C-alpha cells in the first residue's frame, strides 16, 4: 500500500512455486495488476514477458521465483523489490 | 421525522465526569439516586464486559421511570442497540413466547464488519458509448477529471450498461464504486447547453472535487444478531425481515450464528456492541417468560435487560399467587433493583418548565405556579397535558402568552380522574354498572 | 337522500373568539363538550404535538359519537380521521398490539405536493438537424431532434436534446399521435391517435383520443394524500407480476403480518427527507375509538407504551361505563373502563342529560333532516316520550310514524299516528314488563 | 458569455468510416400482392 | 477483550481419575456429591450404551443446577451434541408440543459420518448447449483441461450466475453447486473500468476428490428426508417457498432414517454418538409433555435427558389436584434418578464471590469481599454476584483499582435486593 | 376407440386459404373387433393426438362429448 501510494513498482521475490500462488491469490483479491515468471515460462515468452514488464507502466508488482535468476534478463524498469523469503545462497540474492 | 411527545425534553442522563449528578441537566430533574444508578448501568453497558445482568426500575406511577430509560437510551446514542417493547407485544400468533422473547432479546446485540473500498469521483469531461444496432457489442470511454488529474478509462459493458442507466452528461460530477458498481449522480458542473426542455433545472452548481481521482474509503455495516438469524434461517428470511413472518428459528440456526460470529470477533472481522433491552410493563408477561428470561440471561451473547413495574405486590399472570413485584422470586434474585421516589413541589414546578419550553408555551409565574398546585394536588402528567390546552385557549384570546386565567378554563374544561370519579359517584343512575343495568330516561 | 343517525350534525358551531352558540351546526345543548371539543381541535390543527389523548366520558344518548363526528366534520375531509370500535382490534390474523399500531399510523397523514412542467399535443414534424461532428470521421450527426406540436388555440416547435430518439423509438410514436413529454425527465408518452384521423380507416383497435386543450406547454400540481400505513403495507408487499415471489403471493392469500420495526423505520426515514426536500408536509389525524370499555388490559398497556411515541395521532375515547372492573381483569375496577394508568395519560370531558326543551329541540331538527312535518301537539307528545323512555326511542320513532301519516293519505304527523307507533312498537322497559 | 456547455451527440457511421444510407438513417434514428384470402363456399 | 456469563468460569466437574471431586477444582465449591454423581452420568454416556435414561438436578434456587449440567455438556465434549432447553420453549404455535419435544429429541443425538467430495474447477472455454438441455462445458486449468456434460439444472444454476467464456467457475458434483468465483486474470487488463472482480486461474487438476468428516444430527437427516433444503433452482425455490411452517414429522419418516442410519453404520461408514438434552425449569411442562416424555424415554435411540427444578410439593401445571415432589408426577418421577443438590455455607459463599471476582478481572479488598459474602449470605448468593460489577464501575469512577467498603456500601445503597424492595412497598 | 390404422393430415386446397401451417381437416383409421372406421376430425383433434403421442397401432379413445384423446 505504501509503495503503491509513493508511485513505485514492487517485485516480489519467493523460493517456492506455492507462495507464488498464495501471492497470486492475495494480490488478486487486492486488485492490483501484475504478472509473474515461473520457471515453466518458455524462452521466447519469458523475452517477451520481460519486454512488457519493462515497457508498461499499469502493472504495480512482478512476481520472480528467486531460483530460476540464475539466468539473469534486463528488468530496469523496476523501482523496488520485495524478498518474500530468503535463501541459503547470498549470491543468487546478489543476482536477484 | 418526530413530534413533541412526552419524552422528548430529555436528551441524557445529564451526569458529571464521577457519575454525580447533576440537580437539572440534560433535561432530567431530580431522581438523584435513580439517575446515579442509572449511569451505573451505562458504564456497564459502555463496558462491554459484563453479559446478562437484569435491573429493575420500580416505584409509583409518573417517577420518571421511562424518562429514566429514554435518558439511558439518549446517553447510550446511536451505534448502541436499544430494544423498547412492552409486556403486551411478546404474545403473538405467528410465534411463541418464548420465540419473541428471543427474538427481543437478539434485537439488542449489534454486529459491525468494516470494509475498505474504492471510489472513483471527479467531474465528467466527455462520454462516449459506441453501440451497433441489432448488434451485442457496445464500446466505451469515459474522460473523468479532477482539479489536480485527469484521465481516460475504456469500459466494460456492464459499465457502460450502468452509465447509461444512470443517464450521466458531461457536466455531471459522479461517484463510482469499483465493487459494488453504483453510479451516484452527486451534482452538476454547468448548464446543459440551452435546449428547450429543462431550461434552467440545473442551476444548483456544484464544486468540482479535489485530490486523487480514486481515493480509498471505509464503510461500515452494522446489522442486530437477530437479523443476521432471519437471514441465515430460510433462503425468504430476507423479506422476513420486512414483512415479518419470521417463524420459529431453528435452535442449530442461533447455536451457528454463535459460534460464527464469535470466529468473526476472535479474527478482527466483526466488532460486536451490545446494547440494552428494555420492557415496558413487566408485570403483562406471563410465568413461563419469566422462567425463559431466568436462563436466557446467562447466555454469553446476552444484553443487558431493564424493567419497569409500579404494581407492588400482585398476583403474577399465570399463576394464582401474589409476587412481590408482579414478578417471581427467581427473577428478583438475579436483578437489581433501582427505585424512584414522589416530586417534590419544586420538582414538579421545574419539570413543568421544561415541558414549558419543549412545548413553546411561554408561562407567566402565576400561571405556572397555578400549574404546579394543581399537578400537586391532582397528578403530574394533568398539568404536563394541561399546559398545551392552556396555549391554545390563550391563543383563541389573540394573547401571546398564558395567564391565570386561561388555566382556570382549561381547568373548567377538563377534568381529571377524582372529579371525574367524584361526578361518577353522584350520579351512578347515568352510567352503566358492573351488573348492566343504567337509566336512559330523565323522569 | 340517505338519512344515518349523525347527518344533521354539520359541526361543533362555535364562532371566532368566542363560544359555543346554544343552536347551531345541528348541534343543541352541550356547550361546555363543544368548546373543549373547540380547542382540541385548535390543538389538532396546530400540528405540533404527538399522543394527545382525550376522553368522551358520559352516560348512553348524550353526543359522544356525535362530538367525536363534530371534531371530523370541523377538521375537514384532509385530516385523516380513523373511527373505530375497540372490538375490532381482536383480530385472528395478528396480535392485538399489531393491529392498534396499524390504527395508529393509519391516523397520520402525508401530503406531496408535486409541480411538473408537460408539453402535450399531436406530432407534426419530426426532423433531426445535421451538426459538424466534433470527432469527425465522415458519419452523420445529429444534434437536436424537432418536434412540433399542435393544441387548441396553440402550436409550437421544439429543439429537444439528441436524447429523445430513445424515447420516440421505445413508445412506437408517429405523426398524427399526441404525446405526453415530461420537461426535465426527457421520456416521452404516447395517450393515442388524433381524433382527426378516425375516419381515415373504418376499424383499428387504437383508441382515438381528443385533442389536448389550451398552449402546449402546461404546468400542473399534482396533490397525493397517504398515510403511513399505505406506506408500511406497500413496501411490504410484492411488487406483482411474473417473477417467481409475486407467483408465490398469488398462490398463499396475503395474511396480515408483524410488520417489523426496520421497515417502518425506514418509511420514517424516506419520509423525512422527502418533507425536508419540501415536497411533503405531515398531518397528524385523529384515531377515535369507541366503546373503549371493550378494549383488553394488554391492549391499554400497549396504548400506554404507544402514546409515548414521537409521532402519534390525537386519540379520542368514548366509554358510557360508570365504575366497571376493566377487562382481562379480576380486582381493577377503574373509573369508566379505562385503567388508571391511561387515564393518568388524558383529559376528560363530560357530556351531560338533556332537558325537556333540548329533547324537543332534537326532535325537530331531526324531523326537518328526515324532510317530515309534525304538529305542536304530535311533537310535545313526541317530547314527553323521549323525557320518559329515551331521546334515540323518540328519535327512531319518528320514521315509522311518518309511514302510517303516510299510509292515512296524510302529509303531517298527528298525535294519533303517534299514539298508533307507540302501540305498534314498544320500547326496552315496556318489553321488559311483558 | 457561458464560460462550459454541455452537448450531446448522436451519430451513425459504418466501421471504414462510412456514412450510412439516408433514409436508413431517418427510420433508424426513430425506429404487392394478396397473402391471405378466406370466403364462404 | 472477554466478556464474562453466569457460568464463565465453570470450566468441568473437576473430578480426578478415581471419581472423588476436589473441594475446589474446575470453578465448583462445594457439591462433592452432586459433582461425583454427574461423573458417573459423564461415564455413562460416554459408554454410549443406554437409551432413554433421565436424571433430575432437585435443589433451591441458586444452589448449581444449570451450573452442573454445563459442567456435564464441558466434560463431555464439542463432539457429543447437548442440547439446552427451557420448559417453556416447548409451548410453539406451528407444531405440537410433542412434536418440538421429539424434534429435540433427535437434535441430541449424533451421527458422525464420511463423504467423498467430487469437485471441478477452472476456466471455461466452452459454453454449447447440447440442442431444458444439457449444456457442454469446458473447463481449463494450471494442470490440464478438461471437457464436461452438465445436467439442466446445472445449465440453470450457470446460466442464473452470469457465467460466460473466461470465467472461473466452481462445480460440485454431490450437491450441484455452481458458483462464479470471479474472471480469469488473463483477462484484468482488457478494460480500465469494468465492475468484474478477477482471481487467479486455478491450480491444479480441474477434477479434485477429497473425504470430509462431518457431523449431524438425526433431526438433521429428518428435515433433509421432508422438507427441500437448498439450491440454486427455481425448482427448489418454489419447492420450499411452498410448505414453509414447520410440520408434524410422522414415526415412518424416523423409522425409515433409522434403517438408513443403521445401513451406513453397518457399512462403517458412520458412527453414532448419543448425546444429552437439557431440559431446564421442568415444572413449566403441562401434564401432557411429561405423559409423552414417559413414552418417548421408552425409545430404543434416545438421549440421556437430564431435568432441573427447584421446586417442592408444587401442584403440577394442567391438573388442578395433583401435588408433585417438584412438580413432576409420579409417573415420570419414578423413570428418574434424583440428584439432590445443598446450599451454600459463608466460607463457600466467600471463595465462590472471590473466584468471580478474579474471573471479570477485578481487584476486592479482603475486608470488602468478607463485607460482600456476609451480606450474600444475609440477603443472596447472586445478589452477591451481581453487586461486582457496580462496585468495580463506582471504584472506577474515583480513579481506584481496588474495590473498597466504600464502594460496596455505595452500590447497596444504589441498587436493592427483593426483600429491601419489598419492605420499602411495605 | 380402437387402434389406429392411418393418419394423413391434409392441407387446405389453395395457400392464401389459411394462416401459417394452414392445417385442415385428418383423417383416422380406428379397427375394432366388428370392423374399422375412417373418422374425420378437426384440426384441434389432430393436436391432442400429437399431444398425446399416437402412432400407427396404439389403441387409443376419443370423447365425442368434450374432443379428449386417450
Ligand atoms: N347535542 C346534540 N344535539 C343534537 N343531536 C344530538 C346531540 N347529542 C346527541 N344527538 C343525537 O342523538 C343521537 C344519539 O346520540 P349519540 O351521540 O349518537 O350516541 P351517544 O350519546 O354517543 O351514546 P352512545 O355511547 O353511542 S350509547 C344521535 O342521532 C345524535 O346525532
Ligand atoms: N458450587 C458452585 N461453585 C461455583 N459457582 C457456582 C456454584 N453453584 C453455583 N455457582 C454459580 O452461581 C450462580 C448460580 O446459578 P445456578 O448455578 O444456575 O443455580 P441454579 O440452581 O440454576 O438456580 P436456578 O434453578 O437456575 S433459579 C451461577 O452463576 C453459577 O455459575
Ligand atoms: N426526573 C425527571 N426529570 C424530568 N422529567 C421527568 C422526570 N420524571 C418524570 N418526568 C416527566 O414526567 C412524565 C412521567 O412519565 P413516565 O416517566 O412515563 O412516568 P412513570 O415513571 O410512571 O413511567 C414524563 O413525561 C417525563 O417527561
Ligand atoms: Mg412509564
Ligand atoms: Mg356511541
Ligand atoms: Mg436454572
Amino acid at each position: 500500500q505504501q509503495l503503491k501510494d509513493n508511485g513505485h513498482r514492487a517485485l516480489i521475490f519467493t523460493q517456492m512455486t506455492k507462495v507464488l500462488d498464495v501471492l497470486e491469490q492475495f494480490l488478486n483479491y487486492h486488485g492490483y495488476l501484475y504478472m509473474r515468471l515461473d520457471g515453466a515460462t518458455k524462452i521466447e515468452d519469458r523475452q517477451i514477458l520481460t519486454e512488457r514488464f519493462n515497457t508498461d507502466s499499469r502493472i504495480t508488482v512482478f512476481i520472480l521465483s528467486s531460483r530460476s535468476g540464475g539466468l539473469g534478463i534486463n528488468l530496469t524498469g523496476a523501482d523496488t523489490v520485495i524478498f518474500y523469503d530468503s535463501d541459503w545462497n547470498p549470491a543468487m540474492d546478489k543476482q536477484c | 421525522l418526530s413530534l413533541i411527545a412526552a419524552h422528548s425534553h430529555i436528551t441524557g442522563l445529564g451526569l458529571d465526569e464521577n457519575l454525580q449528578p447533576r440537580p437539572t441537566s440534560e433535561g432530567m430533574v431530580g431522581q438523584l439516586q435513580a439517575r446515579r444508578a442509572a449511569g451505573v448501568i451505562l458504564k456497564m453497558v459502555q463496558n462491554g464486559t459484563i453479559a446478562g445482568r437484569a435491573v429493575l426500575v420500580a416505584g409509583p406511577p409518573s417517577t420518571g421511570k421511562t424518562a429514566l430509560a429514554m435518558g439511558v437510551s439518549q446517553s447510550l446514542g446511536k451505534d448502541v442497540p436499544f430494544t423498547a417493547i412492552a409486556g403486551s407485544e411478546i404474545f403473538s400468533l405467528e410465534l411463541s413466547k418464548t420465540e419473541a422473547l428471543t427474538q427481543a432479546f437478539r434485537k439488542s446485540i449489534g454486529i459491525k464488519i468494516k470494509e475498505e473500498t474504492e471510489l472513483i469521483e471527479g467531474e465528467v469531461v466527455e462520454i462516449q458509448i459506441d453501440r451497433s444496432i441489432t448488434g451485442g457489442h457496445k464500446q466505451g470511454k469515459l474522460t473523468i477529471k479532477t482539479t489536480d488529474m485527469e484521465t481516460i478509462y475504456e469500459l466494460g459493458n456492464k459499465m457502460i450498461d450502468g452509465l447509461t442507466k444512470e443517464k450521466v452528461l458531461a457536466g455531471d460530477v459522479i461517484s463510482i464504486d469499483k465493487a459494488s458498481g453504483k453510479i451516484t449522480k452527486l451534482g452538476r458542473s454547468f448548464a446543459r447547453s440551452r435546449d428547450y426542455d429543462a431550461m434552467g433545472a440545473d442551476t444548483r452548481f456544484v464544486q468540482c472535487p479535489e485530490g486523487e481521482l480514486q481515493k480509498r474509503k471505509t464503510v461500515v455495516h452494522t446489522v442486530s444478531l437477530h437479523e443476521i438469524d432471519v437471514i441465515n434461517s430460510r433462503t425468504q428470511g430476507f423479506l422476513a425481515l420486512f414483512t415479518g413472518d419470521t417463524g420459529e428459528i431453528r435452535s442449530e440456526v442461533r447455536d451457528q450464528i454463535n459460534t460464527k460470529v464469535a470466529e468473526w470477533k476472535e479474527e478482527g472481522k466483526a466488532e460486536i456492541v451490545p446494547g440494552v433491552l428494555f420492557i415496558d410493563e413487566v408485570h403483562m408477561l406471563d410465568i413461563e417468560c419469566f422462567s425463559f428470561i431466568n436462563r436466557a440471561l446467562e447466555d454469553e451473547f446476552a444484553p443487558i435487560v431493564m424493567m419497569a413495574t409500579n404494581r407492588g405486590v400482585s398476583k403474577t399472570r399465570g399463576t394464582n399467587y401474589k409476587s412481590p413485584h408482579g414478578l417471581p422470586l427467581d427473577l428478583l434474585d438475579r436483578s437489581i433493583i433501582i427505585t424512584t421516589k414522589s416530586y417534590n413541589e419544586q420538582e414538579i414546578k421545574t419539570i413543568l418548565s421544561i415541558r414549558a419550553q419543549e412545548e413553546e408555551v411561554e408561562l407567566s409565574s402565576d400561571a405556572l405556579d397555578l400549574l404546579t398546585k394543581t399537578g400537586v394536588e391532582t397528578s403530574l402528567r394533568y398539568s404536563s397535558n394541561l399546559i398545551s390546552v392552556a396555549q391554545q385557549i390563550a391563543m383563541k384570546r389573540k394573547n401571546n402568552t398564558v395567564e391565570v386565567e386561561d388555566v382556570k378554563r382549561a381547568y373548567l374544561l377538563f377534568l381529571d380522574s377524582a372529579r371525574s370519579v367524584k361526578y361518577v359517584q353522584e350520579n351512578e343512575s347515568q352510567y352503566i354498572d358492573d351488573q348492566g343495568n343504567v337509566q336512559i330516561s330523565i323522569a | 337522500t340517505r338519512t344515518a343517525a349523525h347527518t344533521h350534525i354539520k359541526g361543533l358551531g362555535l364562532d371566532e373568539s368566542g363560544v359555543a352558540k346554544r343552536v347551531e351546526g345541528g348541534f343543541v345543548g352541550q356547550i361546555e363538550a363543544r368548546e373543549a371539543c373547540g380547542v382540541i381541535v385548535d390543538l389538532i390543527k396546530a400540528k405540533k404535538m404527538s399522543g394527545r389523548a382525550i376522553l368522551l366520558a358520559g352516560g348512553p344518548s348524550t353526543g359522544k359519537t356525535a362530538l367525536a363526528l363534530a371534531i371530523s366534520q370541523e377538521l375537514g375531509p384532509k385530516v385523516p380521521f380513523c373511527p373505530l370500535v375497540g372490538s375490532e382490534l381482536y383480530s385472528v390474523e395478528v396480535k392485538k398490539t399489531e393491529t392498534l399500531m396499524e390504527n395508529f399510523r393509519r391516523a397520520i397523514g402525508l401530503r406531496i405536493k408535486e409541480t411538473k412542467e408537460v408539453y402535450e399535443g399531436e406530432v407534426t414534424e419530426l426532423t433531426p438537424e445535421d451538426a459538424e461532428n466534433p470527432l469527425g470521421g465522415y458519419g452523420k450527426t445529429i444534434s437536436h431532434v424537432i418536434v412540433g406540436l399542435k393544441s387548441a388555440k396553440g402550436t409550437k416547435t421544439l429543439r429537444l436534446d439528441p436524447t429523445i430518439y430513445e424515447s420516440i423509438q421505445r413508445e412506437k410514436v408517429s405523426i398524427g399521435d399526441v404525446i405526453y413529454i415530461e420537461a426535465n425527465t426527457g421520456a416521452v408518452k404516447r395517450v393515442g391517435r388524433s381524433d382527426a384521423y378516425a375516419t381515415e380507416f373504418d376499424l383499428e383497435t387504437e383508441e382515438y383520443v381528443p385533442l389536448p386543450k389550451g398552449e402546449v406547454h402546461k404546468k400542473k400540481e399534482i396533490v397525493q394524500d397517504v398515510t403511513l400505513h399505505d406506506l408500511d403495507v406497500a413496501n411490504a408487499r410484492p411488487q406483482g407480476g411474473q417473477d417467481v415471489i409475486s407467483m408465490m403471493g398469488q398462490l398463499l392469500k396475503p395474511k396480515k403480518t408483524e410488520i417489523t420495526e426496520k421497515l417502518r423505520q425506514e418509511v420514517n426515514k424516506v419520509v423525512a427527507k422527502y418533507i425536508d426536500q419540501g415536497v411533503a408536509e405531515l398531518i397528524p389525524g385523529v384515531l377515535f375509538i369507541d366503546e373503549v370499555n371493550m378494549l383488553d388490559i394488554e391492549i391499554f398497556t400497549y396504548l400506554n407504551k404507544a402514546l409515548e411515541s414521537n409521532i402519534a395521532p390525537v386519540v379520542v375515547l368514548a366509554s358510557n361505563r360508570g365504575m366497571t372492573t376493566v377487562r382481562g381483569t379480576e380486582d381493577v375496577i377503574s373509573p369508566h373502563g379505562v385503567p388508571p394508568d391511561l387515564i393518568d395519560r388524558l383529559l376528560i370531558v363530560r357530556t351531560l342529560p338533556y332537558d325537556k326543551d333540548e329533547i324537543r329541540t332534537i326532535i325537530e331538527r331531526r324531523a326537518t333532516v328526515e324532510r317530515l312535518q309534525v304538529e305542536s301537539s304530535a311533537l310535545d307528545l313526541l317530547a314527553t316520550m323521549g323525557t320518559e323512555t329515551s331521546l334515540r326511542y323518540a328519535l327512531q320513532l319518528l320514521a315509522p310514524c311518518g309511514i302510517l301519516a303516510q299510509t292515512s293519505n296524510r302529509k303531517e304527523i298527528v298525535v294519533n299516528d303517534v299514539n298508533e307507533a307507540k302501540l305498534l312498537f314498544l320500547d326496552a322497559k315496556r318489553s321488559t314488563k311483558i | 458569455p457561458e464560460q462550459l456547455t454541455s452537448r450531446n451527440f448522436v451519430t451513425l457511421y459504418d466501421f471504414p468510416n462510412a456514412p450510412p444510407n439516408l433514409k436508413d438513417f431517418n427510420t433508424n434514428l426513430f425506429g404487392m400482392k394478396t397473402v391471405f384470402h378466406s370466403i364462404l363456399p
